């Protein structure tokens, strides 16, 4: 399964959560930014590794990172 | 002479090549009427060929065993016309072009949207900067002396 | 440890065919295996090196056995200029009778292959004379190959495993390998030359049953002990000596003649003996420099810590490099591969101009094969050096412990380095291609006198300095009254000058404008390949587009389509790009060598001198003209002995092209296609009773790059080898 | 300001009270004092050898015994025998000359560097100042200056000797002076500087 | 060259070249960028087709005019 | 010319140079050059075969001259002796 991590430069814009095609990420309360929220990745066994979340992030450098790992049926997107 | 080469004005292979080319042209010339346009064009080509061989002979070039001119670029003062003087001309012209380009880029960078002046040239401004390439070697040298040509490494960044 | 591969749980749980492929590809990457420690890495490496030695010995023994069993070495010994040596017999049940007739050659009683490796000349020069000697050599090598396996097995048992600190004793290893592996081996080979091969070159047969009684020299070791060493040189061989016989033979064993043997056209044996003796001395002295256990010897760390320029322009100098090198095996592999590649090229350059084996200079096909073979091997080694150097920066480099030394400052001025390499490549490409195109246009319009032809004056001047008289320069060894000419006038100058001024051999060939142009093309190739590899190595840890690259490892597919797109961003991809340019450069080198020599051997140098200045000359007079025999190996009217080569030629063109498929089309096209075939199989009667156990998927991105480059390289090599061998042997044998 | 170049600023690390300091150090090789002291000692050592060597190059040539270059030719002849004032040297054999020189000079120069006093390193006393002249420090420093000046002037002369020998092979120092005095306006450095 | 490679390498190289231009005050305001992935594929296929077709064109025309 | 004299003289001179001329410099430069790996010597790091031999290094000579030093300077003596003994009959070598 792939690994997904969130770093504390997040501004809580929620774009990565909206971009994910298999519902890996979600927003949770926080106090470190003006939006009072931060992203989280509790369901990485369903991650396919597409990196749309990285494409959506506006900070420099990124606040969400994806490291590809061992492959499974779910992570290879096999319907057979 | 130099490197076992022979001057082209004394080379038998050079004269043989000239004669062969002239004969090949004359064979074609003998197919048309004397006053027709193709005949005049071929005759002009023949005269041009003879002039080219004569000038190569009397300009001091060296010819190899193949009978073709060879160039000397080691610094020998009998052949500066082959590489060194045209090289000085190339450097002068290239420096002019580069200097006027850099000066335009520096003069235009102070505006609100400099990029708009890079896809649409301000000809009024460029026509005042183009003539100044005439003395680029002096301007570049003085700029180098005063420390205006180069940016310090600490200041380089996007 | 669940299933194959036992060394990777991540691969072992993969349910697709990707488990198998990758299992094969990561077998020898010990550092990445599960639960590996530092000590086991060294121990397993030691065992594997013993395995490589065993395989090498088996390969050589097989060559000896097959030559002895099925060759014509004894027949070749008596007529070496008109007999073709035999590699091995052919037994192919697919053959037809005309092929059986065509491949029967060399005086054999059946179809055979002709050998181009040159082992006949080599084994004849070192004193072998009969098939019994070859059989004994093969059996001895078979014994050594078994010894290697037994030692590898023994040093892998708990009683006999070396500790980690044993493998890191640099001074002791350097002493043992310099003194013993290089120097003493040279001493033993010099002894062989004095006791066996040189006597064999005079009609004397010394073997294991009588070598004690016969004396290598009439006066024995007396002159050596007393110091009257000049007695070992005073009666050299005559200029009318016949190599295998006593007619004109001498008695010297150590000389300083220079030049060649007039009959064999190779180097004198006594010169080779004195050479190996002096080299052995130099290595024996070199091997006493470092400190092991006796209170004397230098320390490498203390040597490195001292050489620091006091002006501060090199930062902290070489401080900290000892641990950086000694704790990283990739750094060591990079240094070793670089050195070996350089000397492989040096071997190739020096073996064509100064032959050392009797009657090999006249065997044109063998010489061509050896030069080409060793240049391609050298190119592959050179690329590997930079690959493992790049791996060092990612896996082992520690910034904190290298603060402000030379290695860190290299990373500090990478933009300047890369930009100046780019400028050099641009300059060379623009002006070299421009000159070639100008000459082509002048030829097309029928005015060859308007070409730009630059005489290679500097190289001609150096040749004149080395003794050549062609160009009329009077400098150093080409002058008659000078200190350099006087100093060596009586030692080796006569033979050397006789060799250099003979225009039949390949010692300092005459050069012209075509040589100038092709040399600047070769320089372009070197500079561009270096640019690609260096940019790969120095950007391995990160750049502006990907500032955290080191977290992702040496080889990974990409970083996705964001930020403009990031295809081919890893260091592995830089290696992949550089291999193409390496093949291009080595191709230019070998094309130039082959055409110049093929016009030399036909006595038609003017052909090269006139056609080489424009590119249509290369296309028409080298490639097109020299294929005519090769493509007629078989035709509608019959076949001849070149047929196999003709077949191989086409085989090459095929594999090359197949590689294009993997390089141009990428994965997402193929995966979608594969899904449909899976659907089709699961739905077909009488065939859905059979089920797969590994789910089929398309190949990975990196895997596809690898497979495509492999097909490209194999096709490249096979095509050129077929052309080279067929073109040369069709004309000369 | 700098005494060597009037109107030029003095270097930061210079302007000290050194025997021969004129503020000349364009490359700044003397930034570290520990290097500066050893450079002073090395300067004294080069100066003394050059001063001692100048008469050894000028006297035999002026006595008609061969210039300083041809005196080394007999060592290149296998049967060459040394001569001194026209008297052959019995032990002129090359091996013993090359052996005893190394053996004696190694010890003689190994002894001198065991000293640890930096000030006494340049100027020792004892058996090297028999008459004695350090009684007055002011005149001592004056003599030090008048020694370093002549030493620099002697090093310049030796380099001139080497270059003039290279320009005219087979000739000697005083021969060039004689040639210059013969035709001052025609025999100068101009021919070599502008070569034909 | 366009068909076998990818754009990340070329953008990384352009960064080094841009450093040198910045050194001498000649960095353009229109920031240089490597070709997009699609443009790389398009340029590749266009030059492949042009080269192959033109090679065959010259071959045919010279052959048929000279021998016919 | 006579090997039994040349070799003895060369060995004697080399031994004299070793024992009385360059002794201090060698014995003070040696103390500052000890091979080590990661801040520890080879024997301290675990290599049991890297122990420095103690029996052969002790001596009753006043300055510590030992057998290893004997061999080190004797080798130079023989090499130089045979260098001079070779460029006498006929040798044009460096
Ligand atoms: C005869 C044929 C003999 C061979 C037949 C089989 C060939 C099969 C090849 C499949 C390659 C698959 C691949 O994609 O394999 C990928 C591998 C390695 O990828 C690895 O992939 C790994 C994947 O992870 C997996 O593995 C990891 C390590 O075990 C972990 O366990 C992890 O949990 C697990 O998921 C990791 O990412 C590693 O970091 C990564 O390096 O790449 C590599 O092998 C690349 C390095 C190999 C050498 C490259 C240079 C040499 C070739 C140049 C051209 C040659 C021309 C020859 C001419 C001859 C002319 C006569
Ligand atoms: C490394 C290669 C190299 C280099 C850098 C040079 C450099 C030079 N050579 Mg050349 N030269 C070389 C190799 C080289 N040479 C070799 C190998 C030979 C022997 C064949 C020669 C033979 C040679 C001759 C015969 C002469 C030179 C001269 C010169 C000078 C011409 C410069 C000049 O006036 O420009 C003009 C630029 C401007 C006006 C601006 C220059 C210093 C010439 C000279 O006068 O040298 C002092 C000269 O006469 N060279
Ligand atoms: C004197 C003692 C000695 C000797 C002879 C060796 C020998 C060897 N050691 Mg070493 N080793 C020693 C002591 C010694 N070791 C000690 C004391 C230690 C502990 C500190 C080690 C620790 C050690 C390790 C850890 C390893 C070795 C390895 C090796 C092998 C290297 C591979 C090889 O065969 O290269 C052969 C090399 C040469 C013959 C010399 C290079 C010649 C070049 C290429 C020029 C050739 C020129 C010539 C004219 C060409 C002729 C060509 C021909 C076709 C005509 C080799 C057998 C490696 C190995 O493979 O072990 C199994 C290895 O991994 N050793
Ligand atoms: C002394 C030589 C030496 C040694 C000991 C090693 C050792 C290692 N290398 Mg290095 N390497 C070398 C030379 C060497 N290399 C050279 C010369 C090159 C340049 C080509 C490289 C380039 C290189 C790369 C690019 C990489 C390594 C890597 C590796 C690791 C092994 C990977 C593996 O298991 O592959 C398993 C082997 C295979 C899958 C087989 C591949 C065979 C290729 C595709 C061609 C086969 C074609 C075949 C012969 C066709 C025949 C057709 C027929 C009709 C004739 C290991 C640390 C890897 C590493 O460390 O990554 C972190 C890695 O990525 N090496
Ligand atoms: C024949 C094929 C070919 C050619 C000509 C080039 C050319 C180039 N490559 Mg490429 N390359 C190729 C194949 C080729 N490559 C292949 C197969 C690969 C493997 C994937 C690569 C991989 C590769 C890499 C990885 C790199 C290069 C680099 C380079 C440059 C080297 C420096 C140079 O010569 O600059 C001189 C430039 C040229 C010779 C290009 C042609 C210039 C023309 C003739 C100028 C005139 C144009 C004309 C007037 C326009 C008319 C058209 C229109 C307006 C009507 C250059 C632009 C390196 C680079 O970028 O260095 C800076 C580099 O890093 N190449
Ligand atoms: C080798 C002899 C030598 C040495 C070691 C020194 C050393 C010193 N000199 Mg002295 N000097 C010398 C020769 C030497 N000098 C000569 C020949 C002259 C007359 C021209 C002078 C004139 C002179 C003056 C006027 C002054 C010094 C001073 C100094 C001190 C500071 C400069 C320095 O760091 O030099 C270190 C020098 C070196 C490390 C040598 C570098 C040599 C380079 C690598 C090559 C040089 C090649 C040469 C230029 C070729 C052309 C020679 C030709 C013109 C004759 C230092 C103690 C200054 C001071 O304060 O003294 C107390 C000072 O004021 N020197
Ligand atoms: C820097 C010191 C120095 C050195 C190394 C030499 C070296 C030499 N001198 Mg010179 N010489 C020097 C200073 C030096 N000289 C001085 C200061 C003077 C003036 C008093 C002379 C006066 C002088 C004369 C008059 C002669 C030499 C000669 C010689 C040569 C033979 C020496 C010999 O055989 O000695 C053997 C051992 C002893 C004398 C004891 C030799 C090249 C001779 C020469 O070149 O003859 C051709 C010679 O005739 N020298
Ligand atoms: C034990 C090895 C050995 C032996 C038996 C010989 C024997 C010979 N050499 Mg060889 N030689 C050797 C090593 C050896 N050499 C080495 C290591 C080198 C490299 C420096 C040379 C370099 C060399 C040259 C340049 C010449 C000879 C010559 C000779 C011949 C005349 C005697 C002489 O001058 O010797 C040479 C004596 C030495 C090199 C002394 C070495 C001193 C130490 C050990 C190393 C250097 C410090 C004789 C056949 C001469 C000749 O005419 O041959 C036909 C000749 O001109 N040799
Ligand atoms: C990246 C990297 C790496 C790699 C590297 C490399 C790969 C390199 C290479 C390099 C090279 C590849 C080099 C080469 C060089 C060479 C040279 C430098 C040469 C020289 C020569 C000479 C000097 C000579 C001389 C002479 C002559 C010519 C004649 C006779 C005499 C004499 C001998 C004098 C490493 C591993 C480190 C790691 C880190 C990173
Ligand atoms: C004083 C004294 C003493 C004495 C001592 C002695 C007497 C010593 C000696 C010593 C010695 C006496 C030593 C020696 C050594 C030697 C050596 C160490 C050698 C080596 C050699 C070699 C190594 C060789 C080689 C070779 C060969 C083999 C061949 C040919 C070549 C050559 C020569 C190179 C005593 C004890 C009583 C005590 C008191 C004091
Ligand atoms: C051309 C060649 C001619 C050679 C002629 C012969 C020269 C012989 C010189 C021998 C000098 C021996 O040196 C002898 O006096 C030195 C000066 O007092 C002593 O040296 C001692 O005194 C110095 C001066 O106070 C101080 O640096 C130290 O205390 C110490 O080095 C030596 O310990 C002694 O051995």
């Amino acid at each position: 399964s792939h690994s997904v991590k969130i770093y504390d430069t997040c501004i809580g814009c929620t774009q990565c959560v909206r971009a994910c095609p298999t519902d890996v990420l979600e927003m949770i309360p926080w106090d470190g930014c003006k939006a009072k929220q931060i992203a989280s990745a509790p369901r990485t066994e369903d991650c396919v590794g597409c990196k749309r979340c990285e494409s959506a992030c506006p900070t420099d450098f990124l606040s969400v990172r994806v490291y590809l790992g061992p492959e499974t049926t779910r992570s290879m997107a096999l319907s057979y | 002479d130099i490197a076992g080469l022979t001057p082209c004005k004394d080379s038998k292979a050079f004269a043989k090549r000239e004669k062969q080319s002239v004969k090949k042209l004359t064979s074609s010339l003998k197919k048309y009427a004397p006053d027709s346009a193709p005949a005049l064009a071929i005759q002009a080509t023949i005269d041009k060929t003879k002039r080219r061989f004569e000038n190569y002979g009397k300009f001091g070039l060296l010819c190899g065993s193949d009978g073709l001119p060879h160039l000397i670029v080691s610094g020998d003062q009998r052949h500066w016309g082959e590489f060194i003087t045209p090289g000085v001309l190339f450097l002068y012209i290239a420096g002019w072009i580069g200097w006027v380009g850099r000066s335009y880029l520096i003069a235009v960078s102070g505006e609100k949207k400099p990029a708009m002046r890079e896809i649409i040239i301000d000809v009024e401004l460029a026509s005042k900067i183009i003539p100044r390439g005439f003395i680029w070697p002096v301007a570049a040298y003085r700029e180098w002396i005063n420390g205006d040509l180069v940016v310090d490494d600490a200041d380089i960044g996007y | 440890e669940l299933r194959f591969p036992r060394f990777s749980q991540g691969l072992a749980q993969d349910p697709t065919t990707r488990r198998i492929w990758f299992g094969i590809a990561t077998a020898h990457d010990f550092e990445s295996h599960d639960d590996i420690t530092e000590e086991r890495l060294y121990q397993n490496i030691f065992a594997s090196h013993f395995g490589q030695l065993a395989i090498i010995f088996l390969w050589t023994s097989g060559n000896l056995f097959h030559v002895a069993w099925q060759g014509n070495f004894e027949s070749w010994i008596q007529d070496p200029l008109h007999v073709r040596p035999i590699a091995h017999a052919i037994w192919d049940p697919h053959f037809g009778q005309p092929a059986v007739e065509a491949f029967t050659r060399g005086g054999a009683a059946g179809p055979v292959n002709i050998a181009y490796s040159g082992v006949y000349q080599w084994w004849y020069t070192i004193g072998l004379r009969t098939n019994e000697d070859l059989y004994t050599g093969a059996l001895f090598l078979l014994f050594l190959s078994t010894l290697s396996l037994v030692a590898g097995w023994l040093h892998l048992q708990p009683k006999w495993k070396p500790s980690l600190s044993w493998f890191k004793n640099a001074e002791s290893r350097l002493n043992h390998h310099l003194s013993g592996l290089f120097g003493v081996s040279s001493l033993a080979w010099t002894g062989h030359l004095v006791h066996v091969a040189i006597p064999a070159s005079r009609g004397e047969y010394v073997r294991w049953n009588n070598f004690l009684d016969v004396l290598p020299y009439p006066q024995g070791l007396g002159p050596l002990l007393t110091g009257q060493w000049n007695l070992y040189a005073q009666n050299p061989d005559s200029s009318n000596h016949l190599f295998g016989t006593a007619q004109g033979a001498g008695t010297a064993i150590l000389t300083l003649l220079g030049g060649f043997h007039p009959q064999t056209q190779s180097l004198w044996l006594t010169d080779i003996a004195h050479h190996h003796l002096a080299i052995a001395f130099i290595f024996l002295i070199a091997g006493h420099m470092y400190r092991t256990n006796f209170g004397i010897g230098h320390s490498i760390k203390d040597l490195l810590e001292a050489h620091t320029p006091p002006g501060g322009r090199l930062g902290r100098g070489h401080k900290g490099l000892y641990d950086t090198i000694n704790n990283s095996i990739h750094f060591q592999l990079g240094l070793a591969l670089a050195s070996l590649g350089v000397i492989t090229s040096l071997v190739a350059q020096h073996m064509y101009s100064l032959p050392a084996y009797a009657f090999i200079a006249q065997d044109f096909t063998t010489q061509a094969a050896l030069y080409t073979h060793h240049q391609y091997i050298a190119g592959f080694i050179m690329t590997g050096a930079f690959a493992h150097g790049a791996i060092f920066f990612i896996r082992d480099y520690n910034p904190e412990q290298n603060e402000d030394n030379v290695l860190a400052r290299m990373l500090d001025h990478k933009e300047a380095i890369i930009s100046h390499l780019s400028w050099a490549s641009l300059f060379l490409g623009f002006h070299t291609l421009g000159l070639y195109v100008h000459n082509d246009v002048m030829l097309a319009f029928g005015t060859p006198e308007k070409q730009i032809l630059i005489e290679p004056i500097f190289a001609q001047w150096i040749q004149s300095a080395h003794g050549k008289t062609t160009y009329g320069f009077d400098i150093l060894l080409s002058s008659t009254n000078g200190p350099a000419f006087n100093a060596g006038r009586s030692l080796w100058l006569p033979g050397w000058l006789n060799a250099v001024n003979e225009n039949s051999n390949s010692l300092f060939l005459t050069i012209g404008p075509g040589d100038f142009l092709v040399h600047h093309a070769i320089a372009l190739g070197l500079h561009t390949t270096t640019l690609i590899l260096v940019k790969g190595a120095l950007d391995a840890r990160g750049s502006k587009l990907m500032p955290d690259k080191k977290d992702f490892g040496y080889s990974f597919p990409c970083d996705g389509p964001g930020r403009g797109g990031t295809c081919d961003i890893s260091a592995w991809d830089a290696f992949y790009l550089a291999v193409f340019w390496m093949l291009n450069t080595i191709g230019w080198v070998t094309f130039y060598w082959h055409w110049k020599h093929i016009t030399l051997w036909q006595g038609n140098v003017s052909q090269f001198n006139e056609s080489s200045t424009y590119l249509m000359g290369w296309l028409r007079d080298y490639l097109w003209l020299n294929s005519s025999q090769l493509i007629n190996g078989y035709n509608p009217f019959g076949m001849n002995s070149l047929s196999v080569w003709a077949w191989m030629f086409l085989f090459g063109h095929l594999v090359w092209a197949t590689g294009f498929m993997f390089l141009i089309s990428w994965r997402g096209y193929w995966q979608e296609l594969i899904e449909t075939l899976a659907w089709a199989h699961e739905r077909t009667p009488l065939a859905n009773l059979i089920r797969w156990r590994d789910k089929p998927v398309a190949l990975s991105i990196v895997q596809a790059r690898l497979v495509g480059l492999a097909h490209f390289s194999v096709g490249y090599i096979f095509t050129y080898a077929a052309f080279l061998i067929a073109s040369t042997s069709g004309k000369f044998g | 300001s700098a005494e060597w170049f009037p109107g030029q600023p003095r270097p930061a690390h210079l302007d000290g009270s050194s025997p021969g300091d004129f503020g000349f150090d364009p490359l700044g090789l003397a930034t570290v004092p520990a290097n500066f002291e050893r450079f002073k000692e090395s300067e004294i050592y080069h100066c003394r050898w050059a001063m001692l060597a100048v008469p050894g190059v000028l006297l035999p040539e002026a006595l008609g015994l061969g210039n300083w270059v041809k005196a080394q030719e007999w060592a290149a002849i296998p049967g060459g025998q040394a001569t001194y004032l026209g008297n052959p040297v019995p032990w002129g054999n090359l091996p013993t000359i090359l052996a005893i020189e190394f053996l004696a000079i190694a010890f003689a120069e190994q002894q001198r560097t065991m000293e640890k006093d930096p000030e006494k390193k340049k100027y020792p006393g004892g058996a090297f100042d028999p008459l004695g002249f350090s009684k007055d420090p002011v005149k001592f420093e004056e003599l030090k200056l008048k020694e370093i000046k002549n030493g620099r002037l002697a090093m310049l002369a030796f380099v001139g000797f080497v270059v003039q020998q290279s320009a005219y092979p087979g000739t000697g120092p005083l021969e060039n002076l004689g040639s210059h005095l013969a035709d001052p306006w025609h025999n100068n450095i101009g021919d070599i500087v502008i070569p034909r | 060259m366009f068909l076998f490679s990818g754009r990340g390498y070329w953008q990384e190289l352009i960064e080094s070249i841009v450093w040198a231009h910045n050194k001498l005050k000649v960095a353009p305001a229109t920031q240089p960028r490597a070709l997009s992935i699609i443009q790389g594929r398009a340029v590749g296929v266009t030059h492949y087709l042009l080269g192959g077709i033109a090679t065959t064109w010259a071959f045919f025309l010279a052959r048929i005019i000279a021998v016919g | 010319l006579e090997p039994s004299v040349v070799i003895s003289l060369s060995t004697g001179l080399s031994l004299v140079l070793g024992r009385f001329v360059f002794f201090n410099f060698q014995r003070e430069n040696v103390a500052k050059q000890v091979p080590a790996q990661n801040g520890k010597t080879h024997f301290d790091a675990g290599d049991v075969r890297a122990k420095e031999f103690a029996g052969i290094l002790k001596s009753n000579d006043p300055v510590g001259f030992n057998i290893v030093d004997v061999l080190a300077w004797g080798s130079i003596g023989h090499i130089v002796a045979y260098y001079i003994l070779a460029t006498t009959s006929n040798g044009y070598d460096p």
